[PDB]
C-alpha cells in the first residue's frame, strides 16, 4: 500500500562555489519580475 | 550572410548591412543620407542588428573618460566576428534539432519497440489498432522532416567552414 | 527666483507689492535655524563645511 | 547685445542657429535674449525657419532663404521602382523571364546620364529633378541588391531581383528567400533568435 | 574547469539576474534593495521599449551605461 | 503659494547618479484645447516649437491610473510619497471631477537633451475653474 520511506542523518562535507547559469537562475525562480509597480494603489496598497 | 539577414530580419536589414560594409566607419548622420527610410525605422532595424555581431559600434571619447553622454558612435562591420557567431548560431540550431529528434524517439520507445517486434512483416494491419499507426505516421513524418531541416541547415553551415 | 516669476508673466500693468512672497520662504529661516540646532548637523552649502 | 548675435548668425552663416546654443558662448540673461529675438523678428532681419536636422527646435537665420536637405516623404519609395524598372529594360526584353541572353557585345547597361533625362521625360511634380544625387539614389538599389554597378560609373539590374514575380524545385537554394513557405505550429522548427 | 555546465565563461555576464527573496530584503518603508530592483527593471523597460520604438545610439548607450551603473550599485554601492 | 512651494520642494531632488527636476503649477492663463496646451508647452520650454506636432499623442487616460504610477515612481525613487500633496493639488483645483491628459508621443523633444532618462508629464484640465496643472517630472543623469 504505502512505500518504505527511509532517511539517513547526514552532514556537510564541503562547499562548492560557482556562478549560476542563465538556466540555473530560471530553474530556482518562482516569478519573472517585469514591472516597477510595487503596489497597486487601488486595492489598499497591496503588493502587485 | 546578407540574405539570411534579409530573409529573417527583413529586407531593410540587408540594406544597412551593406551600407555599413562599404562605408566601413559610417555614422547615423551618414546612414539616412545613403539610406532612404524614416529615421525611427533606421534606428529600429539597426537596433535589431547590433544584437547580433553583424555590426560593432565604434565610440568616440569626446571627454576625458569614455562617457556616452556627449559622444557620437561609429559603425564598423567586422567579417569574422559576424561570421563566427553565424557559424555557431547555426551549429547550435543544428544540434538542438537532433536533440528534439532523439528525445521524440526515446519517449515513443514503446511504440517503436512494438513497431519492430510484432510487425516484422505484418504491417498491413500492424497486428494492432488504427489509433496509433496514425500516431506512428506523425512520428516518422516528423522523424524524416527533422532530417530534411538538417540537410537544409547543413548547406548554410558548411559555407562558413571554408 | 520667485520675484521674476511674476515679472515675465502677464498682467504687466497690474503691479504687485513684492512683499507677499516673503512668508513663502520665511518658514525656511525658522525651520533651518531650529533644525540645525536641534539635530546638531551643520550643512552649509556656501561655506563647505559638514 | 544685438550685434554679437548677428555675428553668431554669421558664425552659422548658411544654415541657422538654435536659441540654446546661444548660451554656449554668451551665457547672458536667459530672458533678455528671449525677448531680444522677438523684437529682432519685428526688426525684419531674422526669421524662424524649421530644422533640416532633427526637428522641434527654434531655428533662427537672417534673410538668406538658404536651407538644405526632403525630410523623407514616403512618395520616394515609388519613384525608384520605375527607375529600377527602366534600368532593367536595357538588359533584355522582359518577356523572356517566364530566357534569351547575349554575349558581352550588347549593352545591357545604361549610364546614370541617361536615366536623369528619362526621369525628367517621365516627370514628377517635385522641385529639383536634379542630377548628382540620383547617382546616389540608385546607390540604395546597389545596397538593396536590386541592381549592380558596372564600368565604374554605371549600373545594371542583377538577375536575382528579376525573380519578384511571385517545375521541380531545387534542393534548398538559400537565395530564394521569397518562395519558402510557412507551417502551422509544430514543435520541430528552428528560429534564428533561439540561441539568445 | 568547464566539465560543470555552468563552467562556461559567459556565465559571468549578467544576462539574467535573480530577484532575492523578501526574507532577504523585508519592508518595515521600502528596503534599499527593493528600491534598487525596481530601478533596474525600469531601466530594462526603457531599453526594451526603446529598442523597438526607435531610440538613438547616443541615448541607447546612455541608458545602457546607466543600467550597468545600477547593477554595479546593486552589488557593491561603493 | 506656500503649499505649492512645498509640493514643488517635494518634486525636485537628486539621488546617487540621478537628478530629477519637475514641479506642478496651476494657472488659468476637445477641439479648441489642442492649442491651449501647446502654449503651455511653449512657455514651459521656450526653445522648441510646439505648433508643429498638432495631432499628438494625448493619451486620455484615467487620472487614478495616472496618480497610481505617479505614486509608484516615488516609491521607486526612495521618496516615500507624502499623501497631503494629493489633497493640496486637490484643494486648489477640485481634483475629483476633472479630466487628465498626457503629452507622450513616440519620440518626445527631450531625447536629444544629453543625460535624458525618462519623463512623466501630466495635464489636468478643469472646466468650472479653468485651472490646468502642468505636473512634470524630468529624470536626468549627472
Amino acid at each position: 500500500k504505502e512505500v518504505v520511506v527511509s532517511e539517513t542523518p547526514k552532514r556537510i562535507k564541503g562547499l562548492e562555489f560557482s556562478a549560476l547559469s542563465a538556466a540555473d537562475i530560471v530553474a530556482q525562480s518562482e516569478v519573472e519580475v517585469s514591472t516597477r509597480d510595487l503596489f497597486d494603489l487601488e486595492k489598499d496598497r497591496a503588493p502587485k | 550572410y546578407e540574405y539570411v539577414i534579409a530573409s529573417t530580419l527583413g529586407p531593410s536589414a540587408m540594406r544597412l548591412s551593406r551600407c555599413i560594409r562599404d562605408n566601413k566607419l559610417v555614422s547615423e548622420k551618414i546612414i539616412n543620407s545613403t539610406a532612404l527610410m524614416k529615421e525611427k525605422d533606421i534606428r529600429s532595424t539597426l537596433a535589431s542588428l547590433i544584437r547580433y555581431n553583424s555590426v560593432e559600434i565604434q565610440e568616440v571619447p569626446r571627454t576625458a573618460d569614455r562617457s556616452a553622454s556627449r559622444a557620437v558612435f561609429l559603425f564598423r562591420c567586422k567579417e569574422t566576428h559576424s561570421y563566427n557567431f553565424m557559424r555557431q548560431n547555426l551549429e547550435w540550431n543544428m544540434a538542438n534539432l537532433l536533440f528534439k529528434k532523439e528525445k521524440l524517439k526515446q519517449e515513443n520507445s514503446t511504440l517503436l519497440k512494438k513497431a519492430n517486434r510484432d510487425d516484422v512483416k505484418g504491417r498491413e494491419n500492424e497486428l494492432l489498432l488504427p489509433s496509433e499507426l496514425n500516431q506512428l505516421k506523425m512520428v516518422n513524418e516528423r522523424e524524416l522532416n527533422v532530417f530534411a531541416r538538417l540537410s537544409r541547415l547543413l548547406s548554410l553551415w558548411e559555407v562558413f567552414q571554408m | 527666483l520667485s520675484i521674476d516669476k511674476v515679472l515675465k508673466k502677464p498682467n504687466r500693468a497690474m503691479e504687485y507689492d513684492a512683499l507677499l512672497s516673503i512668508n513663502v520662504h520665511s518658514n525656511n529661516i525658522t525651520s533651518g535655524l531650529n533644525r540645525a540646532i536641534s539635530t546638531g548637523n551643520w550643512s552649509l552649502k556656501r561655506f563647505k563645511m559638514e | 547685445e544685438e550685434a554679437l548675435v548677428y555675428s553668431y548668425i554669421e558664425a552659422s552663416g548658411r544654415e541657422g542657429i538654435w536659441s540654446k546654443t546661444i548660451k554656449a558662448r554668451t551665457n547672458l540673461h536667459q530672458h533678455v535674449v528671449l525677448k531680444c529675438l522677438k523684437s529682432l523678428e519685428s526688426q525684419r532681419y531674422v526669421k524662424s525657419v524649421k530644422s533640416v536636422k532633427f526637428p522641434t527646435r527654434k531655428i533662427y537665420m537672417l534673410y538668406s532663404l538658404q536651407p538644405s536637405v526632403e525630410l523623407d516623404i514616403e512618395f520616394i519609395n515609388s519613384l525608384l521602382t520605375i527607375v529600377w524598372r527602366f534600368i532593367s529594360e536595357n538588359t533584355f526584353p522582359n518577356g523572356f523571364k517566364n530566357n534569351v541572353f547575349y554575349a558581352p557585345n550588347v549593352k545591357n547597361y545604361s549610364t546614370t546620364q541617361e536615366i536623369l533625362e528619362f526621369i525628367t521625360a517621365a516627370q514628377v511634380a517635385n522641385v529639383e529633378l536634379t542630377p548628382s544625387n540620383i547617382r546616389s539614389l540608385c546607390e540604395v538599389l546597389v545596397y538593396d541588391d536590386k541592381l549592380e554597378k558596372v564600368t565604374h560609373d554605371c549600373y545594371r539590374v542583377t538577375l536575382e531581383s528579376i525573380l519578384q514575380m511571385n517545375k521541380a524545385l531545387e534542393d534548398e537554394e538559400e537565395f530564394s528567400i521569397f518562395n519558402y513557405f510557412k507551417m502551422f505550429p509544430a514543435s520541430k522548427h528552428d528560429k534564428e533568435v533561439v540561441y539568445f | 574547469d568547464a566539465t560543470v555546465p555552468s563552467g562556461r565563461p559567459e556565465t559571468y555576464i549578467w544576462r539574467y539576474l535573480p530577484a532575492p527573496p523578501v526574507c532577504i530584503r523585508p519592508s518595515v518603508n521600502e528596503d534599499d534593495l527593493t528600491v534598487k530592483l525596481t530601478e533596474i527593471v525600469w531601466t530594462s523597460s526603457l531599453i526594451k521599449a526603446g529598442l523597438d520604438k526607435g531610440i538613438s545610439i547616443n541615448n541607447m548607450m546612455e541608458h545602457w551605461d546607466y543600467l550597468q551603473l545600477t547593477v554595479a550599485m546593486y552589488i557593491n554601492s561603493d | 503659494e506656500l503649499d505649492i512651494e512645498r509640493v514643488n520642494q517635494t518634486l525636485n531632488f537628486e539621488t546617487n547618479d540621478c537628478k530629477i527636476v519637475g514641479s506642478c503649477d496651476i494657472f488659468t492663463t476637445s477641439r479648441k484645447i489642442f492649442a491651449y496646451l501647446i502654449a503651455i508647452l511653449n512657455a514651459s520650454y521656450p526653445d522648441h516649437d510646439f505648433s508643429s506636432v498638432e495631432p499628438t499623442d494625448f493619451v486620455k487616460t484615467s487620472l487614478k491610473t495616472f496618480i497610481s504610477k505617479f505614486e509608484n515612481t516615488l516609491y521607486s525613487l526612495g521618496r516615500q510619497p507624502e499623501e497631503w500633496v494629493w489633497e493640496v493639488i486637490n484643494s486648489h483645483m477640485t481634483l475629483s471631477d476633472c479630466v487628465l491628459f498626457q503629452y507622450s508621443p513616440s519620440n518626445s523633444f527631450l531625447e536629444d537633451e544629453p543625460g535624458y532618462l525618462w519623463n512623466l508629464i501630466g495635464f489636468l484640465y478643469n472646466r468650472k475653474r479653468k485651472r490646468v496643472a502642468y505636473l512634470y517630472l524630468i529624470c536626468s543623469r549627472l
